[PDB]
RNA sequence: UAAAGUUGCUGCAGUUAAAAAGCUCGUAGUUGGAUCUUGGGAGCGGCCGUCCCCUGCUCGGCGCCGGCCCGAAGCGUUUACUUUGAAAAAAUUAGAGUGUUCAAAGCAGGCCGCCUGGAUACCGCAGCUAGGAAUAAUGGAAUAGGACCGCGGUUCUAUUUUGUUG
RNA sequence: GGCGGCGACGACCCAUUCGAACGUCUGCCCUAUCAACUUUCGAUGGUAGUCGCCGUGCCUACCAUGGUGACCACGGGUGACGGGGAAUCAGGGUUCGAUUCCGGAGAGGGAGCCUGAGAAACGGCUACCACAUCCAAGGAAGGCAGCAGGCGCGCAAAUU
RNA sequence: AAACUGCGAAUGGCUCAUUAAAUCAGUUAUGGUUCCUUUGGUCGCUCGACUUGGAUAACUGUGGUAAUUCU
């Protein structure tokens, strides 16, 4: 600290409470702007309507096309980008399926070759992406 | 709440009941009567907890409702009887009379008395009052209007009334060298001498009491009932004495009982 | 010189229409070893919320204060400062609780800085549950 | 309904208040008696604790209490003169605690004339015509006389007395809550009082 | 407002560094030595020390 | 949540990495120089260490020929600080005891009817209480309406007192 | 014919118990892109009432011009019921506490009241607003934030 | 059995919407109040019929409405 006062206890606090908000960690979580603006508006996972399939281009210096679907949320009806994760998951997922996503990893925040794709994909249609991949499971048809 | 409460948690039941955490969701709500909530021990909780005559709640109603249980002098049929400091229980037909006085920790504990001291009871007057045509009246710690009292008795002073009339015989009048049961706070079961007493007006008077160990300590004027002048009690007193040996000294003794008994 | 309201000003307790052929004066001690002034018993002045001579008993808190305000009328501020622990930054900040307090007109000469007693009692108004008991003037002021 | 709460109005420092709970019972209010001055009638009401309380409406006697020799009656109230707390509880004759009545003197006059045993009231010239309290003014024993002489050296009435005495109606001071007890009862205004009280009716007047 | 207890507490402690060579070494020795089942039962062990060893540190803060 | 001494009271930074207002004044806020009790009297252990002491004014008991020695209630700067005491629901946590077969638990149990347990600690602040008086605030007598002295007077007044009744 | 034992029930009032209510001191998260707010539809006082179980602007009438604020009032936000507590934690702290104990509040939204010692009760009543059920079309009945259970909502939670 | 009378139904349970000096916590007060119950008092303290009055419910019996714990 820099008043080392006997009486400086509302000094230090509240100086301490106001350079809080510089903290960028604190005023994300502290403040309406970043949960309002949540896709997912503060959950771990939410489902969604699959209503296109896309192809994003790796940043760069590694170039793949990474197979990702638009999806429409049921909660707010929000439109998102979300990865499918495992290698030939895309044949997998048809429209109009309903896909649990989850987050990527980073807490909200674009995750290596993937840009401005938040989101992976859990579970098409009531049923997890790794049975499928794995092949414990079959797509009900 | 928008009228009383009728039922007493198991877990918000006081500590010197000693009731377990795991056989039911609700303790023994103590019945309105002479006693406190937390300063009493209700008739079940004596009955099938302390002496174990019972087994469940079920049993303390099939004896109680046999009229066999006498509670200072009359037969009670309430399970949930606030049975207090003082009280004296005289189940009949075992031949048995029981007075609750406090254990050297908070608990009433098992304390028979012969027949011949089952007959009175000392009781700490709570205030005077002058009556309806100049008649004076005592309030004791159990509820007892008692009319036409003796007039040096003041509060703070304990009298000996006879069960079976509700009369005074005698009384211990509140002055320095007599034996002082404190019946609350930290030193509740702690038996010893008045030695001071520190006025305090509009706060609460604090009376310091030296103990048959010279082990001296403090106290709140509410907690304190005087059980006989001088050094020589009016009752008779459970093991301990309320002398209040320390965990270390505790320890010490059940440590030597237990190696020298076998 | 008294009696300025619509009603009636006087003692409930003192009877002054004895028939005849100077008005006695209701006073008590307030206990708590605090002296009843000379200008409550001497005085003329009806005050039902005067400790002294008033319908109001001192119980509970007796505490104190420095008298910041007397522009009300029968009644004054006082401000109690204190220091408040913070327990994370191991220090006190200064906090103050200013309450309006009664002032019996028996305390004739109370100016502000003067370091008042109170006592705790029933509600007398909205804001107010102490009586003046004692006033100690400020620190020199003896001119 | 209509509420006696201390949380539907501002703080010390002017902040209103949000209402964290609905109107409980016990914040209570019932409306005003506002009890007249005709043939007793008394309503009486449950109160908290299946307790009883007397709403007099109309009210019309009273145990009304004369301090200096300590004699009270029950007399009737003719009048609502004066009320310091509200002017237009004058028109509409509403009997509150410390209203300013004239009521009858007749119970007063009537134990004077025959404690005292001296013609009290009674306009200079007239006569008593039944010749009733004509001959409790007389006609006494030896000792008994004596008895009323040692009474009559220091009997005395004030002139304030004597002239509402005359004109057959005293003030009186209402000290009962007739809303609550049901009960018009008071004292009769004498000395500095009846001085300050004749004066507020006076400034009133013109 | 059930009858039931809900006390209850662990008995062993993660470590923070998950695959230190010397710990994974030496743990593994006390499990073969000792013939141990899983690392829960050294971590378990070595949490009763932990826990008589900072009761017993504590006291050391007091005066004889 | 720790890691984060990457929110810093402990405890961070601000020449150049992000950072000292253009400069000064200034009211709250915060922090504030030094200075006002010290040398001893007495004993124990082997010159040193712990111990006892450096205020007065109704009623009593170690008593003595109205006083002295002693105790009790009261009066005796204000706090902050510290130390003790009172008081503060259990459950939880710490923790005592106790082989639920171990353990988490539980509050039970143990002896060829009896013997026991159901401890104890902690419970920030604020309020209550009694030591201590360094440290930090605070007070006085400076046109003397300053003390402690005994005196002269005045006003109101418990009533002890004139065999009883003015 | 007079006189009597042991109870049960009821009862004015007092005390006691179980409480409940209103007050005392102290203590709460973010916000200044909230700095002045409160006040003749009470704001702070005084006097006298009304009402109330009582104390009090609780409410009248009449006076007074007060009350609170950079020691953060007033206004706003809260994915705020509060506390005992929980998670992490060397020493400090940080975060959480809808949740079994204590206290508070509410029964779809407000409101009003009956009875009673105790209710502004909703497994009481009366309206209005909202939604909704039987109907022979005139009417009648409703309140699962009780235990099960259903729908909906959802990432998210069990037996009519 | 039913019905009248008395008592209980204001506890328990559920939830956390509201609520930021409010709630709540420690701390006091009630000499400023109410309190069924329980316990102990009081219950020929007043100076003036060896047991009174007539309703109502269950019951019995006529019913009404599509329908109600309607009457």
């Amino acid at each position: 600290g820099k008043c080392r006062g006997l009486r400086t206890a509302r000094k230090l606090r509240s100086h301490r409470r106001d350079q809080k908000w510089h903290d960028k960690q604190y005023k994300k979580a502290h403040l309406g702007t970043a949960l309002k603006a949540n896709p997912f508006g503060g959950a771990s996972h939410a489902k969604g309507i699959v209503l296109e399939k896309v192809g994003v281009e790796a940043k760069q210096p590694n170039s793949a096309i990474r197979k990702c679907v638009r999806v429409q949320l049921i909660k707010n009806g929000k439109k998102i980008t979300a990865f499918v994760p495992n290698d030939g998951c895309l044949n997998f997922i048809e429209e109009n399926d309903e896909v649990l996503v989850a987050g990527f990893g980073r807490k909200g925040h674009a995750v290596g070759d993937i840009p401005g794709v938040r989101f992976k994909v859990v579970k098409v249609a009531n049923v997890s992406l790794l049975a499928l991949y794995k092949g414990k499971k079959e797509r009900p048809r | 709440a928008r009228g009383p409460k009728k039922h007493l948690k198991r877990v918000a039941a006081p500590k010197h009941w000693m009731l377990d955490k795991l056989t039911s969701v609700f303790a023994p709500r103590p019945s309105t009567g002479p006693h406190k909530l937390r300063e009493c021990l209700p008739l079940i909780i004596f009955l099938r907890n302390k002496l174990k005559y019972a087994l469940t709640g079920d049993e303390v109603k099939k004896i109680c409702m046999q009229r066999f249980i006498k509670i200072d002098g009359k037969v009670r049929a309430d399970i949930t009887y606030p049975a207090g400091f003082m009280d004296v229980i005289s189940i009949d037909k075992t031949g048995e009379n029981f007075r609750l006085i406090y254990d050297t920790k908070g608990r009433f504990a098992v304390h028979r008395i012969t027949p011949e001291e089952a007959k009175y009871k000392l009781c700490k007057v709570r205030k005077i009052f002058v009556g309806t045509k100049g008649i004076p009246h005592l309030v004791t710690h159990d509820a007892r209007t008692i009319r036409y009292p003796d007039p040096l008795i003041k509060m703070n002073d304990t009298i000996q009334i006879d069960l079976e009339t509700g009369k005074i015989t005698d009384f211990i009048k509140f002055d320095t060298g007599n034996l002082c049961m404190v019946t609350g706070g930290a030193n509740l079961g702690r038996i010893g001498v008045i030695t001071n007493r520190e006025r305090h007006p509009g706060s609460f008077d604090v009376v310091h009491v030296k103990d048959a160990n010279g082990n001296s300590f403090a106290t709140r004027l509410s907690n304190i009932f005087v059980i006989g002048k001088g050094n020589k009690p009016w009752i008779s007193l459970p093991r301990g004495k309320g002398i209040r040996l320390t965990i270390a000294e505790e320890r010490d003794k059940r440590l030597a009982a237990k190696q020298s008994s076998g | 010189d008294i009696q300025t309201e619509r009603a009636y000003q006087k003692q409930p307790t003192i009877f002054q229409n004895k028939k005849r052929v100077k008005l006695p004066r209701y006073y008590k001690n307030i206990g708590l070893g605090f002296k009843t002034p000379k200008e409550a018993i001497e005085g003329t002045y009806i005050d039902k919320k005067c400790p002294f001579t008033g319908n109001v008993s001192i119980r509970g808190r007796i505490l104190s204060g420095v008298v910041t305000k007397m522009k009300m009328q029968r009644t004054i501020v006082i401000r109690r400062d204190y220091l408040h622990y913070i327990r994370k930054y191991n220090r006190f900040e200064k906090r103050h609780k200013n309450m309006s307090v009664h002032l019996s007109p028996c305390f004739r000469d109370v100016q502000i800085g003067d370091i008042v007693t109170v006592g705790e009692c029933r509600p007398l108004s909205k804001t107010v549950r102490f009586n003046v008991l004692k006033v100690t003037k400020a620190a020199g002021t003896k001119k | 309904g209509i509420s006696r709460d201390n949380w539907h109005k501002r703080r010390k420092t002017g902040g209103k208040r949000k209402p964290y709970h609905k109107k409980r019972k016990y914040e209570l209010g019932r409306p005003a008696a506002n009890t007249k001055i005709g043939p007793r009638r008394i309503h009486t009401v449950r109160v908290r604790g299946g307790n009883k309380k007397y709403r007099a409406l109309r009210l019309d006697v009273g145990n009304f209490s004369w301090g200096s020799e300590c004699c009270t009656r029950k007399t009737r109230i003719i009048d609502v003169v004066y009320n310091a707390s509200n002017n237009e509880l004058v028109r509409t004759k509403t009997l509150v605690k410390n209203c300013i009545v004239l009521i009858d003197s007749t119970p007063y006059r009537q134990w004077y004339e025959s404690h005292y045993a001296l013609p009290l009231g009674r306009k200079k010239g007239a006569k008593l015509t039944p010749e009733e309290e004509e001959i409790l003014n007389k006609k006494r024993s030896k000792k008994i006389q004596k008895k009323y002489d040692e009474r009559k050296k220091n009997a005395k009435i004030s002139s304030l007395l004597e002239e509402q005495f005359q004109q057959g109606k005293l003030l009186a001071c209402i000290a009962s809550r007739p809303g609550q007890c049901g009960r018009a009862d008071g004292y009769v205004l004498e000395g500095k009082e009846l001085e300050f009280y004749l004066r507020k009716i006076k400034a009133r007047k013109g | 407002p059930v009858a039931r207890s809900w006390v209850c507490r662990k008995t062993y402690v993660t470590p923070r560094r998950p695959f230190e060579k010397s710990r994974l070494d030496q743990e593994l020795k006390l499990i073969g030595e000792y013939g141990l089942r899983n690392k829960r039962e050294v971590w378990r062990v070595k949490f009763t020390l932990a826990k008589i060893r900072k009761a017993a540190r504590e006291l050391l803060t007091l005066d004889e």
